[PDB]
């Protein structure tokens, strides 16, 4: 019932890969009301304090919770380095 | 079409029966399993194995609780279908007494290949590794931090094989574990419908990138090794598995442990002198509810979870009956992307399981001794590492003479590793081409398989002593 | 005429269901037996007691063995009924399911009131007690040792009482145990069948003199003691048995436990690095034999042992099966006066049984921690000997105001006992007539029967520190 | 598999009992050639060291044989309280 | 303010020394309502269950209240062996 | 009887030395038929897989065969920086 250690691993490396490139990200994790599932936010920010994107994911399970923001995060890595 | 006779196999890897069988037979065949299992040494050993506190229960009693709730299920599932006459249409109607069986060995040996200390002795084995390989930088073109000459990127065909063998070694888990355990170690020699139900998730451990997206809950954690590659293709074909697929019976077994997850560790609490069931019956009062926790109240401790158990029990064990008969093709096909419990069912299992979180899993002796495993396991796997700093041929000498004059540290650190791991090593490394540029690649991957094989076969009180006594305290 | 339906009996002692049932609900009420006994405390406590050495075996894993074994016998028996078409003329047409049940829980629970240390704490007990009331002699005429004022003979009405007390207090037995902690203490509240397969021997614990020669087997220890003289006659009525009769199902158990007894010691002890298995073959070859024991030599030790339990098992099985089909009558009336195993199969466990003797038993770890297990239990019977000087107001005032002034030594070893050992205490003094001259005996007999279940309700482990702790020496 | 503790003090106490009337008993035991049995020989005999009485016992279980032996002492004892 | 060892060995001294003579003691003790003090009363009965003489003694310290209870027992002692 | 460290330690340093040279040395032991002595073959091939020399020691004191070893390591060594 708890997160395994490889997905977090992945998703501290995911962060790691692409705040080397001169971004930032903030994480943010609450419960829902009524849709009986786990909620997480993440926003992807620029050093000047811009805010770049941002993206929300609901699930009642942790593994494929994180899985889908690591592979979010790593698209948003890739598109934004197609150009600049 | 259902047909579970063409899942229900009988036959074995080594001298398998052949032939036509009858009812009798078959009940032998499959009775002779549960005669290996339960006289085996790894299922001996989940004795002295801590579940949360180190009259409080082991792995073994855990198991033993598990294995009742998934034959109550299973008998109500048969029992359900002979109201329908549905025995004779789906071929059950010879092969009820293995269904129970094969439901219940899996429920007993589902923790057999969890490291010592659990969750925070898995960690500790993934983290030393990731300092020592990198996978993230072999994700791409070649650039590297990678710690062994020979797995270094530098030649596209070497390449595929240099980061697979570097990503499956981070990627450590119980249940990939578990059938190399039953398989290649103890050599059980089971058959191939038993091996079929400890099969809980089908994600290769040597994969990177997204999931597909129909099978994103059968994908969230590893399910076998690199060295298993072989042995999985033909139980798929045994079987008649697709790829990505998953065995019926499995479902079955991973709605057992669900039950029986947070209902012991709330009586063992309250043997421990931690809270009073005043305090329990009040802080389940201020959790959420039904008519399945108020009537258990009315010694005392003894009689009322004694009730407690029956009466959620007796509310759950239909549902889930219900939901494996309503989704039967989907589940038969292998690819259901659910389990079997948004209901009012599911909303009293996370009431147990937020109590529990809240007022036990954070008591200060709980979170000691995970930081104090972690300690340990990270202490052992450095004690070794001289191990794996050696060349090919200088393993090769060792293994082979067995005294050595130029190593009279490492010569004694490989004659502590146990006998059956060192029969598995020589015979995996038995059956690869010399005359192949591939071969250090894979030696090194066999010698790493050894150690974490040696470490994760441990017991929490041979570890610790071992871990003492290796550095010079007792 | 054999009608097993007046044997399977479903009936309880408190809130019985009654009406007439089908199939599915016996089913379901013997499965909830299953239930009662696998989540108990008694059953969770038997992993901390010691077999023959302190990944060696327990209670808890030799029993899972005998459980295996007894539902192998049984099955075994049922199929050999419907090659001869006799399930619907014995009436186990309808009651095969329970039939495997009732025999696998009372394999399981067949050791459940051994006390610590084993055969030497059962004798520490005993001899402690033979020193303060001396039953020998109170066999004859009014002579006297005893040290209770209370129980010498002096009135025949009272003196019966007496004797009978003073020769029971004496024989300390864990069969006769295992009926009063399912029954009174830990208050299971199971079916009659099933308290019926936990039922050995026989003889009542007061019993004076000589047996009959018609059941001089089921004579040899005591079954029973006298605090439950009216539970066994309800149990009587409820089964259908005569005076000194036996149930026909333990007849299984007592075989299954039979079997499985002196081939796991010899794995433990090669385990233990004692002898080798080349020394074990010559111990065996040199013991007498058959085709047994030899075809299992052609790991090592993981797979010799692991084949000669099976071929052990599948020759000694369908003897069994076979003596159990051909003395039915005898046994179903419940006076065959012998046990299922002077032939060839008999032979092969003596020659176990021998080399366990000659080889295992005679270690000195083993009989020194026999010589520690005596020490310990008459050390503890000693501590509280205070409690048995009071005299009856003195307790009843100790028990009810549960804080004196009077007595400050007295008061605190009292507050170490078990609560449901004083629930059992005050319930059974409860209901005797106050004003008759018979109350100070039952008194003392209860206060003494309570000391006893104190003493044997521990492992070896909680036994060995509180001797230490009340002893200034930890 | 083992002999119970209550009657080897039956045992005992018989032999104990019968002694303090001015008696011995002597005690063998061994094991059978073909019976498959236990034998236990027993001998009472006097101060003196004149034999009175000699008696045999075969059984295959412990329990029974010394109960045999515990009711045969008690036998010779009241047959021998009956005179003298 | 728990009660001294001596004066309970006084007091067990006196009961044996006058149960030593064929008689008995019982003893109970209980708290008022609101005299704010502890109460305890004595009987002194014989062997044949009659009852001989009672007296209850009342006060908030445990050693002078059990000081009463001796020095009322010795008194019952010696004016029962003035005579009889 | 056994082996002084520091011989051990002079070899290691030797093969070292002249394997950081890009070459390699390969090592095999054996006990000799009737010679009654340790027999010693030290091979040194070069990274392409030629084999450049080839020598056996023959000695049945452990300390001596391996002072002969390193020094015609050492040998080996400065002959072959005697030119490439
Ligand atoms: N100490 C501790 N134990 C926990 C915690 N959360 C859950 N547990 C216990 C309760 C479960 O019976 C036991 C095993 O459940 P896990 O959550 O570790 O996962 P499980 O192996 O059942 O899941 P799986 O099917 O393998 O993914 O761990 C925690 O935060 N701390
Ligand atoms: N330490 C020790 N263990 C023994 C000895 N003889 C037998 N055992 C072990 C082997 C058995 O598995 C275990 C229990 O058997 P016992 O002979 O004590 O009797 P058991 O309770 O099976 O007999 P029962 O049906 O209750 O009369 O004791 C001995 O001399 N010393
Ligand atoms: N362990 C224990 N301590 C107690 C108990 N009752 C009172 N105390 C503690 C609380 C007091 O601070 C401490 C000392 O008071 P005592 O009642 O022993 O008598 P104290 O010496 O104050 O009286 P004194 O003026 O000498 O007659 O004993 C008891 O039952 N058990
Ligand atoms: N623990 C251990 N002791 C050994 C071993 N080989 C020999 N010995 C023991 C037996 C000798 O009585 C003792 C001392 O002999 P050594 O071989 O250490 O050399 P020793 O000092 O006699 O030689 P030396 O004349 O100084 O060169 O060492 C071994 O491999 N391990
Ligand atoms: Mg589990
Ligand atoms: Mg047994």
């Amino acid at each position: 019932g708890r997160l395994y250690s490889g997905n977090l691993a992945a998703f501290k490396a995911a962060t790691n890969k692409l705040f080397q490139l001169d971004l930032a990200v903030i994480y943010d994790d609450w419960y829902d009301a009524y849709t009986r599932k786990d909620c997480i936010r993440l926003r992807i920010e620029d050093r000047s304090g811009n805010l770049i994107d941002t993206s929300t994911f609901y699930h009642h399970d942790e593994d494929v919770l994180f899985n889908m923001c690591t592979d979010w995060l790593n698209h948003m890595y890739d598109q934004l380095k197609d150009w600049k | 079409q259902i047909d579970f006779r063409k899942k229900i196999n009988w036959h074995r890897r080594y001298r398998s029966p052949q032939g036509v069988k009858t009812e009798h037979e078959i009940l032998r065949i499959f009775e002779s399993d549960r005669g290996r299992i339960i006289n085996s040494p790894a299922i001996r050993r989940l004795q002295q194995k801590t579940q949360v506190f180190p009259a409080v229960r082991t792995r073994l009693t855990h198991s033993m609780e598990v294995q009742q709730v998934g034959r109550y299920i299973a008998k109500e599932i048969l029992s359900r279908l002979k109201e329908l006459k549905l025995l004779e249409a789906y071929g059950l109607d010879e092969l009820t007494g293995p269904f129970e069986s094969i439901v219940e060995m899996s429920c007993l040996m589902h923790d057999i290949g969890n490291p010592p200390f659990g969750h925070f002795g898995e960690a500790a084995i993934n983290d030393w590794f990731r300092q020592r390989l990198h996978p993230e930088d072999a994700e791409s073109q070649p650039l590297d931090r990678c710690s062994v000459a020979a797995l270094r990127l530098r030649e596209e065909p070497l390449n595929e094989l240099r980061r697979k063998i570097r990503q499956d070694l981070c990627h450590f888990e119980g249940n990939a574990q578990g059938i190399r355990l039953v398989h290649t170690l103890m050599r059980m020699n089971l058959t191939w419908a038993q091996v079929g139900g400890i099969l809980k998730y089908t994600r290769p451990a040597w994969w990177r990138g997204e999931t597909p997206e129909t099978h994103h809950y059968l994908m969230k954690k590893p399910g076998y090794y690199l060295s298993e590659e072989a042995y999985i293709a033909r139980l798929r074909k045994e079987l008649n598995l697709a790829l990505y697929s998953r065995f019926p019976l499995t479902w079955i077994m991973e709605a057992a442990d669900d039950i029986s997850y947070c209902v012991a560790d709330l009586e063992d609490a309250v043997e421990k002198r931690i809270f009073t069931v005043e305090q329990l019956y009040h802080h389940l009062h201020e959790a959420w509810f039904s008519l399945v926790v108020e009537n258990a109240w009315e010694s005392t401790e003894d009689q009322f979870f004694m009730y407690l158990r029956v009466n959620t029990l007796n509310k759950l064990v239909p549902y889930a009956a219900q939901r494996f008969i309503d989704n039967l093709p989907a589940i038969f096909a292998g690819t259901f992307n659910h389990a079997l419990l948004a209901s009012e069912c599911s909303d009293l299992l996370k009431l147990y399981k937020n109590v529990a979180v809240k007022h036990v899993f954070s008591h200060p002796d709980v979170e000691r001794l995970e930081l104090q495993g972690y300690r340990v396991i990270s202490g052992l796997l450095e004690i070794y590492r001289p191990l794996l700093s050696l060349s090919l041929s200088d393993f090769t000498e060792l293994v082979e003479k067995e005294r050595v004059k130029r190593f009279p540290i490492e010569s004694r650190l490989f004659h502590k590793l146990s006998t059956r791991h060192r029969l598995a090593y020589v015979e995996a490394v038995s059956k690869l081409p010399s005359d192949s540029p591939e071969f250090p690649l894979w030696e090194y991957y066999y010698r790493c398989r050894l150690l974490q094989d040696y470490i994760s076969g441990m017991t929490d009180l041979y570890a610790w002593d071992e871990y003492r006594r290796l550095m010079a305290v007792e």
